[PDB]
């Protein structure tokens, strides 16, 4: 119009985001007492809002740094606030409200207001026609406007509203986005829960899993799904029995003294207890600072030890007394394991194994002179295998003194051979525990004891837990814990818990008369049980995907590190598939398909019921809403959110007569307001009934008068959920609130344009009709006669007669044959259709409904529909033009018809 | 004899420095000093090695610094050595495995499905400087299961890791986390939260603010609140407000319905009570002072005249109380010196937990000693303690003016005697002016000693060291004549001290049967919170005229040379929203401070006690030493 922005000239602020310039700057500029400042030029988004800026910074000699929140507050005098949805379900008739704000201190706008069209959505707005209103907005205030749309199409779809003021060179615009979705709620269906373990569940070690399409039965129509594939570990701590407590070994530090002999009697629990604590790191309750003692008593040991070095290299109890086999294989032993703890010399233990090597023997040793204290070798004791027994000592001594004396003593692996040829030979037919258990660690350390030979050591357990044979029990303790030793060497864990569980169960802290092989053995066995720590079994799984839709083969390595995380993998096909596992370890398969599932029940006012109702009042209307909870009890305080048809406006009296007591109350701020630019309203409740309706009732008036009325709404909800509400609308003309509009199988498509072709312009001639009529666009014409008008409450059905064909496209219909032409009951009185009338119609193939059975015509804003006379009137000379013309247009178009 | 004492803090960490202090007291001429540190308890690899000379011209008194490298659940120890010429001394100190600190920062506190989550980790060191080490990132679903994991290296990106992570369509609402830590320490680990949810912004705020920080129960005017709304863009709000309260036990919430009012929000702002008797009726408790200890919540929903917006807002932790006040001793040591002045730090805040500024206090039969708190609501106390070895028990009451003295606050503390080495009767004092002390000052350090006049010419000096962020920043000595009983150490504040500092001095003899005596003691000093260089935002060009959408701007970045600065610009709805889980300076230096190795203001029961509490272990060859820690964390759990 005149003085006014036009709408093309208009453009829309689009660029809201909630967060942006994450942006990264230095400050390289010329310090000023070691302050950088930095200027830098940002450009401002369109929102209308204030903006929080956040600043960090990292120096090398500051470290880091959080600024205070920096404030910048954008603003106009007059704007948009499009108040859109999250979502909006397709095929829905909402309304939304795009708020005018007008911030000048002492001027009214006089704003005209457009919403625009999109073929996405179903509004007042199309392309022929603008959707507009002249609203006044008054100073330092607020004018609320309501758009009633439907969403077509699903997806990400948009919405603009416009805005320009008379007489001055002020306009705004937005444009924004919302998330239109399926009808139905979504839904998922757990389609697999699978445990995985091929170890266990596999044959030949690869388990395979065949899962089955989700069943989709309920699927809302053309809705995608997406199908999750969730792959996890289960991790599986593995046992492990409690080392024997710190205190009970504070009587093994004992200060060394005596001979040859007694002198390791008294390092023996030093030295075992150390090599204990150390590997079960137990000093903290013990007492770190002990320890250091701890080791001056062996290294004290070690020294009084030397003294007993005969020139030989080798040990006795005197220096004068001849050396002994096992006490000299003994010192190996300790020395070895203690090697990690004090300064020990090679000569001394290399040189030792040298000596043991060469008078071992057969190559099987034999002790030429049998030590002093008979108490302190254990087990050896009994006169029954003498050699075998001491063959496993000295032999496992020597193999404790591998790495350390391998390099200088060069017969060592060939003896620790032959000894082990000795052991092997002999092992069967030895029978006592003890024998048996030392022979069979002996035979371990080389991975020698396989077959009958390690089923012999086996079932010569007792209880499946104890090395046991009739006598002292140290020697079953001492036994056990060889036994326990090979098992760790083994790596038999299957075993392993009864033995270790019955030596604890024992509570033998070692010490006393004799006590120095159990005291060593046990100690050294539970250290290594502690050692080879088993803490977590293996997990390792390979499982790899196999999906219809996908060319190569998606694999996963399920590891112990990340055995939690979960492995997600997506397809939009609802398919059936294959999963192959193979490996150690245990895991969790789960199919889980999302989809959209149609509802019987509603989804639309669940907590309320809500009537609307609008009579014409005896142009004045009645406007009734009644309302209910749906609960148990009565609802608490609510909102009642009414906006007005285009053009009315609230009687004040009613709304003054409704806003005292009753429960009820409207603010000051609306009965001030005029009755001008008050088209929406707010009813408070202070509580609504769930027992029956609670209904009020108002008039409304009727200030401005538009060709086309948009529908009012009215929005129940309580105060304390927005989400939880139902909304209706209402229409005078006979509607039930609802725009015009034909759907099917959830497609709709916008019915809301001009009735039909007029035509009132100027006046029409042949030569119109001939070149309108031959467009490629144009695909039926038809000579038609009305033969039914049946009247509907949404739409009114034209049965017609095609009583000739003029033109045919699409149909293939033939003359005599009847076609029902569809219109909105709006355009009845437009349409003036009278029947045994006939009429020259013709149409586009857009306005097809919808299939060739029962094929239904569309009388759109395109479709050609014209009176054609009867014979007689034809005789009058006042329809002798169109009569001339409609002969002349059938006769040309189906004789010469389109000359392209 | 020359003794030789070191000192090393109480827990050691990796890839980080640290200081170790050498003592060679009664020595004369150059002392060759050797430190090394060992693994324990095997030793396998020399961890450390570094060499010093103790000259007379640096009073026998030399530093070294150390790193141990991060070699390849049970507590970890090393084995600390230090040898001075013939002499050696080792020591056993506990070790953490804390690499430094990590920080996450979300660009929003709330996210829609489909969105994308920008997000930075900084990685800082025990000093928070910038470090280059390996982080591992793990994405977590409300439910607690890891989503995605990674692994990226902090080198080369100057302390700053910028990272995202896309929002799926189909999502699981709710409370999200981003956890972080070092690759060598994954007991440390860091995390932040960021909600996921529907939604969308509002176009004002609602905030609701009661008159009193807190409740009187025996106020008859109830519990008055008032509504405030105004738009985000400034302007105010015209609307209407449901206002609604609830008494709150623990976590056990309880609506009152018959509180409930809907009131008109004009010009931006509304008032609303809730009335004793409406309070009193809710709860089926008679007897008020039951509600004592619970606290009150406020909800309120403001909607435009319009109804096209609407703002949920709520107001917690609003304490039923019979005093305004309360009384803390958590910044006062529990141990005493007989016969010396007894210094409280008396620490009075307001039942929010926010500090209160001029309050009067005093201590129960002592009107004399009256103080009056200062701006972090912290007043100073001192008292005059008898020669006993009686518990010492402090009764401190407010004396604010105009309010009874049923309503004035009150706690009682004790505190234990400060055994002696041998009931020798020695002691140290330190004493320091109460203020608010500011980086760039000077803060006078009162040592005062106590003793026999039969050793006490002996006492030349005194070796005072300061523990920041649980590592040594300075250490010295500091001269006194004989006679003198007290001196003062101008001791120079710089940034290294924020946000807080112990000083422990000690001195050392040889008294009474010739025995060789080491007196400590030390004290908790708190610095003035802020970052350690400055940064500061505010507009490039001029004012004041506000800008318009789209608009050109230009924005003024004021900082420290070469440093790199991260910026990020989010719209005041997300937090109408969602205000949590913001990255400050005060949650760092909360971190910062939650991680300090010192667990008491000052003192111990012992002189061995007042270095194990401050985080020191200290250890002469005499064999004076502190007990080992094998706590990494402090008491108590
Ligand atoms: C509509 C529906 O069934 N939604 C489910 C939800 O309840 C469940 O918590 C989730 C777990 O994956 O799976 C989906
Ligand atoms: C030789 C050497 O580095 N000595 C250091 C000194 O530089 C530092 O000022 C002081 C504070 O901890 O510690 C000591």
């Amino acid at each position: 119009d005149e003085d006014i922005i036009a709408e093309e000239n208009i453009v829309s602020r689009s660029e809201f985001p909630e967060s942006w310039l994450w942006n990264v700057e230095d400050l390289k500029e010329p310090p000023k007492n070691g302050i950088s400042t930095k200027l830098m030029n940002i450009f401002l988004k369109d929102s209308i809002t204030t903006w929080e800026i956040l600043a960090v910074s990292m120096s090398d000699k500051k470290g880091i740094c959080v600024a205070d929140p920096f404030e910048v507050t954008v603003m106009q005098d007059f704007f948009i606030d499009l108040r859109l949805p999250y979502s909006v379900v397709r095929n829905e008739q909402v309304e939304i409200r795009a708020v005018l704000y007008n911030y000048r201190q002492n001027q009214e706008l006089k704003v005209r207001v457009e919403l625009l069209h999109n073929p996405a959505f179903c509004s007042l707005a199309t392309t022929k026609r603008r959707h507009q209103q002249t609203v006044t907005i008054p100073p330092k205030s607020s004018l609320s406007v309501p758009y009633v749309i439907v969403p077509l199409k699903t997806g990400l779809q948009e919405v603009e509203v416009k805005a320009a003021v008379y007489h001055h060179f002020i306009s705004d615009g937005v444009r924004k986005s919302l998330k239109v979705v399926p009808e139905g709620i979504r839904m998922n269906k757990t389609v697999a829960v699978r445990t995985l373990d091929p170890e266990r569940l596999g044959r030949e070690g690869v388990q395979k899993e065949d899962i089955p399409p989700a069943d989709l039965s309920d699927q809302v129509p053309d809705t995608e799904s997406e199908t999750r594939i969730l792959l996890q570990g289960t991790p599986v701590a593995q046992m492990t029995e409690d080392a024997v407590d710190a205190e009970r070994l504070k009587h093994l530090i004992v200060t060394p003294s005596g001979c040859g002999e007694e002198n390791m009697i008294g390092m023996t629990p030093t030295v075992i207890a150390v090599h204990y604590l150390d590997e079960t790191e137990q000093w903290e309750k013990f007492g770190l600072e002990k320890r250091q003692g701890a080791l001056e008593l062996i290294k004290k040991g070690y020294t009084q030890q030397l003294a007993f070095r005969q020139p030989s290299s080798a040990f006795a109890a005197f220096v004068k007394r001849a050396p002994s086999t096992w006490l000299t294989a003994y010192v190996v032993k300790v020395f070895s394991l203690a090697v990690n703890l004090i300064a020990i010399d090679s000569q001394v233990l290399c040189g030792a194994v040298k000596w043991l090597i060469l008078e071992k023997q057969d190559g099987v040793f034999q002790e030429d002179a049998p030590v002093i204290h008979q108490e302190m070798i254990g087990g050896l004791r009994n006169n029954n295998e003498k050699d075998m027994a001491l063959t496993a000592f000295v032999l496992i001594s020597l193999q404790e003194a591998k790495d350390i004396c391998e390099e200088q003593v060069n017969s060592l692996p060939g003896s620790i051979t032959k000894a082990g040829d000795f052991l092997e030979a002999n092992y069967m037919n030895l029978q006592r525990s003890y024998t048996v258990a030392i022979a069979g660690y002996a035979l371990a350390q080389m991975g020698r004891l396989k077959g009958p030979l390690l089923n012999k050591f086996l079932t010569t357990a007792k209880d499946k837990n104890r090395w046991e044979d009739p006598g002292k029990q140290l020697y079953n303790v001492e036994a056990t814990s060889y036994a326990l030793l090979a098992l760790l060497q083994l790596k038999d864990f299957d075993f392993v818990p009864p033995v270790v569980r019955w030596l604890n169960e024992q509570r033998y802290y070692g010490g006393g008369y004799g006590s120095t092989q159990a005291t060593f053995m046990v100690f050294q066995a539970l250290a290594q049980y502690q050692k080879d720590a088993p803490d977590h079994q293996e997990l390792n799984l390979d499982v790899s995907l196999q999906l219809p839709s996908r060319s190569s083969k998606i694999t996963h390595r399920i590891h112990w590190e990340s055995a939690s995380l979960l492995r997600s993998e997506e397809t939009k096909e609802n398919e059936g598939f294959t999963v192959t596992a193979e490996g150690k370890g245990q895991g969790t398969l789960s199919v889980v398909t999302m989809y959209h599932a149609k509802a019987k029940d509603q989804l639309t006012c669940n907590k309320f019921d809500l009537k609307v109702t609008i009579k014409p009042a005896p142009n004045t209307m009645i406007l009734e809403i009644c309302t209910r909870y749906r609960g148990d009890q009565d609802a608490t305080m609510s909102i009642l959110d009414i906006s007005m048809m285009t053009g009315f406006a609230p009687d004040t009296d009613d709304l003054k007569q409704l806003a005292n007591g009753v429960d009820r109350y409207i603010s000051k701020y609306e009965l001030d307001k005029a009755f001008s630019d008050r088209n929406t309203l707010i009813i408070y409740l202070d509580k609504v009934s769930h027992s029956e309706d609670d209904c009020l009732a108002f008039k409304v008036h009727q200030y401005f008068n538009v060709e086309l009325i948009q529908p009012g709404a009215v929005k129940v909800y309580a105060y304390y959920n927005l989400e939880e509400s139902c909304t209706r609308f209402y229409h005078p003309e006979k509607e039930d609130g609802k725009l015009n509009k034909l759907c099917r199988d959830e497609l709709c498509r916008c019915a809301e344009e001009n009735c039909f072709i007029q035509k009132s312009d100027d006046k029409v001639t042949l030569e119109e009709r001939l070149d309108k009529a031959c467009e490629p666009g144009v695909d039926y014409v038809y000579k038609t006669r009305l033969v039914k008008v049946q009247l509907s409450n949404d739409f009114d059905e034209y049965i017609m007669a095609i009583e000739q064909t003029i033109k045919s496209g699409s149909d293939e219909v033939q003359v005599g044959q009847q076609r029902t032409f569809i219109s909105p009951i709006k355009c009845r009185e437009a349409l003036k259709l009278e029947e045994k009338k006939h009429y020259l119609m013709w149409g586009l193939s857009s306005d097809f409904w919808g299939e060739k059975p029962n094929l239904s015509y569309i009388i759109g804003k395109d479709t050609w529909v014209e009176h054609w006379p009867e014979e007689d009137e034809c005789q009058d000379e006042e329809n002798q033009k169109q009569c001339q013309d409609l002969g002349a247009f059938t006769e040309s178009m189906v004789v010469f018809g389109c000359p392209n | 004899s020359p003794m030789y004492s070191i000192i090393t803090p109480n827990i050691l960490r990796l890839e980080s420095e640290e200081t170790m202090v050498l003592e060679a007291h009664d020595a004369q001429g150059d002392v060759p000093v050797t430190v090394t540190v060992h693994d324990f308890p095997g030793k396998k690899l020399v961890l450390s090695s570094e060499k010093t000379v103790l000259t007379p011209a640096t009073n026998h008194m030399g530093n070294v610094t150390f790193t141990i490298p991060a070699n390849r659940g049970r507590n970890k120890f090393v084995t600390v050595q230090a040898t001075f010429g013939t002499q050696v001394v080792e020591k056993v100190v506990l070790v953490s495995l804390q690499s430094g600190y990590l920080f996450i920062q979300t660009d929003k506190t709330i996210y829609t499905p489909g969105s994308t989550v920008l997000y930075r980790i900084f990685t800082v060191n025990h000093k928070l400087l910038p470090v280059g080490r390996t982080v591992m990132v793990n994405i977590e679903n409300p439910e607690g299961i890891p989503v995605k994991q990674d692994s990226l290296s902090s080198q080369n990106q100057l302390g700053v890791l910028p990272l995202s992570w896309d929002i799926p369509e189909l999502v699981n609402m709710g409370q999200w986390k981003i956890r972080a830590y070092y690759e060598n320490s994954p007991q440390q680990v860091f995390s932040t939260e960021f909600e996921v949810k529907e939604y969308v912004l509002p176009s004002f705020e609602v905030i609701v603010e009661p008159t009193e920080k807190f409740y009187y129960i025996y106020n008859e005017k109830g519990l008055e609140v008032t509504i405030t709304a105004r738009f985000l863009y400034g302007k105010k709000v015209e609307g209407t407000a449901f206002v609604i309260f609830g008494i709150q036990d623990g976590e056990q919430r309880i609506s009152l319905p018959e509180s409930l009012k809907r009131i008109p929000i004009e010009d931006g702002s509304g008032e609303v009570v809730l009335s004793r008797k409406v309070l009193l009726d809710g709860v089926q408790n008679p007897r008020a002072e039951d509600l004592v200890g619970k606290s009150l919540y406020v909800s309120a929903t403001v909607i435009l005249h319009s109804g096209s917006d609407m703002v949920q807002a709520e107001r917690s932790g609003i304490p039923i109380v019979t005093s305004p006040y309360q009384i803390h001793f958590t910044k006062t040591p529990k141990y005493f010196k007989p016969g010396m002045p007894f210094d409280l730090m008396v620490f009075v805040t307001n039942p929010d937990g926010s500090p209160a500024y001029r309050v009067p206090v005093a201590v129960q039969g002592e009107d004399t000693v009256q103080s009056l708190t200062q701006g972090d609501g912290v007043a100073k106390l001192s008292i005059n303690t008898h020669p006993s070895q009686k518990p010492l028990s402090i009764t401190v009451r407010t004396k604010k003016q105009e309010l009874s003295e049923a309503e004035q606050a009150t706690r009682t503390m004790q505190a234990l005697p400060y055994s002696t080495v041998g009931n020798s009767n020695n002691y140290l004092h330190l004493s320091v002016l109460r203020t608010e002390l500011r980086p760039g000052e000077t803060l006078n350090v009162n040592f005062l000693l106590r003793m026999d006049r039969a050793h006490e010419a002996k006492i030349r000096y005194y070796t005072y060291l300061i523990m920041n962020k649980g590592r040594l920043l300075k250490a010295g000595r500091q001269v006194r004549e004989p006679g003198q009983d007290l001196v003062v150490l101008p001791l120079s504040i710089t940034t290294d001290f924020i946000p807080s500092f112990r000083l422990v001095a000690y001195y050392t003899l040889i008294g009474a049967s010739g025995q060789r005596e080491v007196v400590a003691d030390s004290v908790w000093v708190d610095v003035k919170d802020s970052c350690v260089g400055s940064l500061v935002v505010k507009s490039g060009q001029s004012e004041d005229r506000q800008p318009v959408p789209g608009q050109q701007m230009t924005l003024k970045i004021e900082g420290d040379h070469g440093a790199r600065v991260v910026l990020v610009a989010v719209d005041k709805g997300v937090f109408v929203l969602n205000k949590k889980n913001k990255l400050t300076q005060s949650k760092i230096w909360d971190v910062v401070e939650k991680a300090d190795i010192g667990c008491t203001p000052g003192s111990g029961k012992d002189y061995a006690g007042v270095f194990s509490d401050a985080g020191l272990t200290f250890t002469s060859s005499s064999g004076q030493q502190t007990a080992q820690r094998a706590e990494l964390q402090c008491p108590q759990p």
